[PDB]
Formats: structure tokens, C-alpha cells, sequence
């Protein structure tokens, strides 16, 4: 009965500075990998003994993924700024938590896809992995778009695939 | 391993 | 990285079953797509597949099927409509780069119509301005009849062309032949034609 | 809701072209593709968010700018003949799900000297056909134009018609030997014989041609092959 989570957060800075982006990974509630844009050389880093038996290609790949994520967060913070009719001088946070609960068998017990804005829940994937709960109307807009684009299918491609397999590869290492 | 980029909000 | 459609051009009969084939070569399972392009238009998304049930079923009678073993995303329709005549593109995007579409080279679909009562004929047409000019018109011949090119290279013949008279439920084939040489009349520069025609 | 301009453009080698794309969706992904026969669609440049640029598959000879969320420009400082193509713009808000523009057709020449406007003729229904079928077909011929950059349409009594119409999908070469041969395009319009036998009915084959602009150095005695619309007409007759 194991689990894997990622918490990717960004906090926008007033002025022309890029947001502060972090990515934290957990296997069975234990932090195993971490990224921080404030680092002198922003890379994904192993936070656990068994993680550093991974090749350099792994680290490079996921680091690039982190870069792309920085882009996503900077764009969508703007989007949310728009939705909520907020002054552009403020500071704001956006968080993406996602992952998978895999049973004793090795099967996907549960999938997680959740987004929060300024501490408050924004939108989340329901247990059936095909429905969304939307906090407010701003969230209702996102729910509409994502329902037309079939976002749940897309996220499910990860949740039902790489999440489980990578979780297992990570358990082997323990 | 990290997930692919989410859809825009 | 590649997306392959084997047949650049495909002709099917109206009401007949259609399959447009697409194999991809990607290292991991990509996101799969079919796009359709009607004449003088941009591309329109027909179908998408991210995950789950391999058979994606469009409301328009089309359905595409993701086959992992076969590395395929073939498009299907049990019975084509004449309005299905278009160019069809298979498209995939890598798992890490889902926003970067790579396309197949396309498959031009021609739905040849079924003429109920054909009476093939080669008529002759004069110009509105000066009757000296004339064109020859092959028409009302059935879909299977294939028009070829000449060998004279001073006479021009267009390929088959299908028109639809909507208010009358009527469709027709036609080809045009024209030239400015004197030794040229209708039924002089026209191959494989139906032996039974009006002149 | 994607818009591109110009929809048609003709320049010469060494020229400077800018294609403009605007989308009033709130999409953050925008793309410039080119379509050619035997190559399908090939990505040139794309963009995620304002100010962001990303190299496509065929970026060489192309520059791009994303000034705002809505505007994506494809820049061409040194137009080559190889860049003669059909350019599509697209926007997206989901991975792989693209919304396309209607296309911008660009022709690049080496020498404007071979540019000719079309000559349009309308040919009238054979009375034999009218007797045999109770249907009447008119034929339109656009001849001797270069480059291949035309749009044919039929007009009945002031209305553009699409029913009963069939235009060739691809213009043919008049002198196939040449690499600068002029082109020819045919079309057909079929109406009921009674409609054609009405003297009150007006028919017109309209051919839009794209060529030179007014500010182009024409040094010939020829009628300057400027961008223009050439038409031919026919009135219904009963006899």
C-alpha cells in the first residue's frame, strides 16, 4: 500500500522578476527529490540515499521538465490574476499537487490532481478521475475548458501509466 | 518522475 | 520520430466502408489525433486520444482506434458520405512535448458518387463573345470511367470533376477538352470512353 | 477564431514578407506551419505565452515574434523561391488540440517578367444537351496566367453560387516543358435548362488573380500584371 506525490508551487514576485518555483516529491510521505529556482544552479536533487543510484540523464530530463513547469506557472499566475480581477502589484501563489496511491497488488488505488490558488482550493479531480470539483466561478471557467478539452483523459495518461511504474522503480530502490 | 505540463487554467 | 500514412490518395464509393491508415514510430505512447481539411480551409480536429478506451468514437460516424501492439491509430467509417471528400491528416505529439504536433503527409479522400441513370455524352459549347472558340464537354458518364491525357500536347483535357445540383438531388461527372488548332472537334481529341454516347 | 493576413501575397526573391496571425481565444500556444505537396504540414515556429519563441522543425529562413497573447507574426527578410508555400497559423489550449486559420498563400518569384493575368471566357450550353437532359452546363476557362494564384467563382443574378458548380482542384500547365509555364483552369456550372432559357438570368465566371502591387517596377510595354479580377459573362437565351 504505497503512494507517490508531487507538490509544485510558484510564488510570483512584484516587479519584473520571475516567480519562485519549487518542486517536491514524496514516496510514502517521504521527500526523495527537490527542485528550487532560487538555487545558483537550479537542478532536481536527490534528498535520500537510494535516489542517487539514478543516472545523470534522469536528472537532466526531469530538470528540463522543471524548466517547462516554470513557464507554465508564470503564464497561469497571469491567467488567475485575470480571472479574479486582481491588481498586478500583488504577490500570489499557485500550487499543483498530484500523484497516485498504488495497492499491495500494484494497482492504481487512487489518482490525485489538485490545484490551489493563494492557499485556497481552486480545482480538483474527483475520485472517479473523470469529474472535477470547482471552488468558485473562476474555477467553473477552468472546469468548462478542461471538460471540453478532455483534461481528465490526459492527466489519466500519467496517473495510470508513469506514476505507477516510476513508483515501483522507486520502491525497488528501497 | 514529474508529470507532463498541465493544461492552462 | 515519425508519422506514416501509406496512401497519399484514396478513392471510395459513396456508402462504402473507409479506412485511412496511420502508423507512428514513437519511443513512448504519444497522444494521437485525426484532423480533417476540406477544400480551401484550415485543418479541423476530428479525433483525439490521450488514454483509456482505445476506440475513440466521433459523432460524425468516424472512429479511430489506438493499437499499441500495432503502433497504429487507424481511422474508420462504416459508410462514407459524399461530403466526406477531404484531405485527412494523422498527427501525434510526444509525451514530453504534447504541445508539438507532428503530422502525417496526409491522405486525400475522394468519394466517387453513384450515378443512378448515366447517359455519357460529348457535347460542344460555343463562346459568349466569339463563336469561333469552342470547348468539348464529356459528361454524365459513370464514376468508374477514367479520363486520360492526350498525346498531341496542343489540346488540353481536364481530369474528371463531380458537381452536385442540390435542389434536385442530382450529381454528375464531367471533363473538358479544348484547343486552338483547326483539326480539332469534339470526339477528335478524346480514351477508354463509353462506346454508347450522344454526339 | 483565428485570423491571418494577408490571405494572398506575391513577392520576388530577396523580398520582405510579414504574415500576421491574431486569435481572440485566450490560447497561450500559437503556431506557424507550412503545407506543401508530399510534405504535409511542417512546423516552423511556435510560442507559449507573450514574448516566448520556440524553434520548430523548419525554422531556417524564418523569424517569428509573439508581441501579445493574441498576435503571432512570421517574418521573412530574404524571401526565397523555396518559401513559396501555403502558410497556416494555429492556436491551442490543450496538448495537440489545434485551431487553424484559413491559410495565407504566398508566391515567391525570381523575376516578375513572367507574370501574366488570366484571360476569362464563358462557353454556353449545347442545345443538344438541353434537348437530351433538360439540364444546361456553362463552362469557364481562365487561360495563360502566372503564377498559379487564382480564385474562381460563379455568380447568378448577383449571388455567388456553390450548387451545380465544379472547379478543377489543380490548374494545369499549358506548356509542361517549361519551368515557368503559364497555367489554365476550367470550371463548370450546371443549372436546369428552363433557368438558362430565361433571358432575365445573368451568369458570370469571376476569376480573382494575384500578382504585382502598384508600387512595383514595371519596365515593359505589356499591360502591367497587377492584382485584379477578370470576369466573363453570359445572358440566358430562349431561342
Amino acid at each position: 500500500p504505497h503512494s507517490m506525490r508531487y507538490y509544485e508551487t510558484a510564488t510570483s514576485r512584484r516587479g519584473l522578476g520571475e516567480p519562485r518555483y519549487t518542486s517536491v516529491g514524496y514516496v510514502d510521505d517521504k521527500e526523495f527529490v527537490r527542485f528550487d529556482s532560487d538555487a545558483e544552479n537550479p537542478r532536481y536533487e536527490p534528498q535520500v540515499p537510494w535516489m542517487e543510484q539514478e543516472g545523470p540523464e534522469y536528472w537532466e530530463r526531469i530538470t528540463q521538465i522543471a524548466k517547462g513547469q516554470e513557464q507554465w506557472f508564470r503564464v497561469n499566475l497571469r491567467t488567475l490574476l485575470g480571472y479574479y480581477n486582481q491588481s498586478a502589484g500583488g504577490t500570489h501563489t499557485l500550487q499543483w499537487m498530484y500523484g497516485c496511491d498504488v495497492g499491495s497488488d500494484g494497482r492504481l488505488l487512487r489518482g490525485y490532481e489538485q490545484f490551489a490558488y493563494d492557499g485556497c482550493d481552486y480545482i480538483a479531480l474527483n475520485e472517479d478521475l473523470r469529474t472535477w470539483t470547482a471552488a468558485d466561478m473562476a474555477a467553473q471557467i477552468t472546469r468548462r475548458k478542461w471538460e471540453q478539452a478532455g483534461a481528465a483523459e490526459y492527466y489519466r495518461a500519467y496517473l495510470e501509466g508513469e506514476c505507477v511504474e516510476w513508483l515501483h522503480r522507486y520502491l525497488k530502490n528501497g | 518522475s514529474p508529470a507532463p505540463r498541465p493544461l492552462d487554467l | 520520430q515519425s508519422v506514416t500514412q501509406p496512401d497519399a490518395r484514396v478513392t471510395v464509393s459513396e456508402g462504402a466502408s473507409l479506412q485511412l491508415r496511420c502508423k507512428y514510430s514513437y519511443s513512448a505512447t504519444p497522444y494521437l489525433f485525426w484532423y480533417v481539411q476540406y477544400p480551401r480551409q484550415g485543418l479541423q480536429m476530428l479525433l483525439k486520444y490521450y488514454s483509456g478506451d482505445p476506440v475513440v468514437q466521433g459523432v460524425n460516424g468516424f472512429e479511430a482506434e489506438f493499437s499499441k501492439s500495432d503502433s497504429s491509430f487507424h481511422l474508420r467509417k462504416a459508410s462514407v458520405h459524399w461530403s466526406d471528400s477531404a484531405v485527412y491528416f494523422c498527427a501525434v505529439s510526444a509525451k514530453g512535448t504534447g504541445s508539438k504536433l507532428s503530422f502525417g503527409k496526409g491522405a486525400k479522400l475522394t468519394v466517387s458518387p453513384n450515378i443512378q441513370n448515366p447517359d455519357p455524352a460529348v457535347y460542344q459549347l460555343r463562346d459568349s463573345k466569339s463563336s469561333d472558340k469552342s470547348v468539348c464537354l464529356f459528361t454524365d458518364f459513370d464514376s468508374q470511367t477514367n479520363v486520360s491525357q492526350s498525346k498531341d500536347s496542343d489540346v488540353y483535357i481536364t481530369d474528371k470533376c463531380v458537381l452536385d445540383m442540390r435542389s434536385m438531388d442530382f450529381k454528375s461527372n464531367s471533363a473538358v477538352a479544348w484547343s486552338n488548332k483547326s483539326d480539332f472537334a469534339c470526339a477528335n481529341a478524346f480514351n477508354s470512353i463509353i462506346p454508347e454516347d450522344t454526339f | 477564431a483565428v485570423t491571418q493576413s494577408p490571405r494572398n501575397k506575391v513577392t520576388v526573391t530577396g523580398g520582405n514578407v510579414t504574415l500576421s496571425c491574431r486569435q481572440t481565444n485566450s490560447h497561450n500556444y500559437m503556431y506557424w506551419y507550412r503545407q506543401d505537396t508530399g510534405h504535409g504540414l511542417r512546423l516552423i515556429h511556435y510560442s507559449y505565452g507573450a514574448g516566448n519563441l520556440q524553434i520548430g522543425d523548419v525554422p531556417d529562413g524564418y523569424k517569428a515574434t509573439r508581441t501579445t497573447q493574441e498576435d503571432f507574426f512570421l517574418l521573412l527578410e530574404l524571401a526565397s523561391p523555396s518559401q513559396t508555400s501555403l502558410y497556416f497559423c494555429a492556436s491551442s489550449d490543450a496538448p495537440g488540440q489545434l485551431y487553424f486559420g484559413e491559410g495565407s498563400k504566398l508566391t515567391v518569384l525570381e523575376d516578375l517578367k513572367n507574370v501574366f493575368p488570366p484571360e476569362v471566357a464563358v462557353f454556353e450550353p449545347s442545345e443538344a444537351e438541353i434537348s437530351h437532359t433538360q439540364k444546361a452546363t456553362l463552362v469557364c476557362l481562365a487561360t495563360g496566367f502566372y503564377p498559379d494564384h487564382v480564385e474562381l467563382s460563379w455568380w447568378v443574378n448577383g449571388k455567388e453560387v456553390h450548387s451545380g458548380v465544379c472547379t478543377d482542384p489543380q490548374p494545369l500547365k499549358e506548356q509542361p516543358a517549361l519551368n515557368d509555364s503559364r497555367y489554365a483552369l476550367s470550371s463548370r456550372l450546371r443549372v436546369s435548362a428552363t433557368f438558362w432559357q430565361n433571358p432575365r438570368n445573368h451568369f458570370r465566371c469571376q476569376v480573382q488573380f494575384y500578382g504585382l502591387s502598384e508600387n512595383d517596377e514595371w519596365t515593359q510595354d505589356r499591360a502591367k500584371p497587377v492584382t485584379q479580377i477578370v470576369s466573363a459573362e453570359a445572358w440566358g437565351r430562349a431561342d
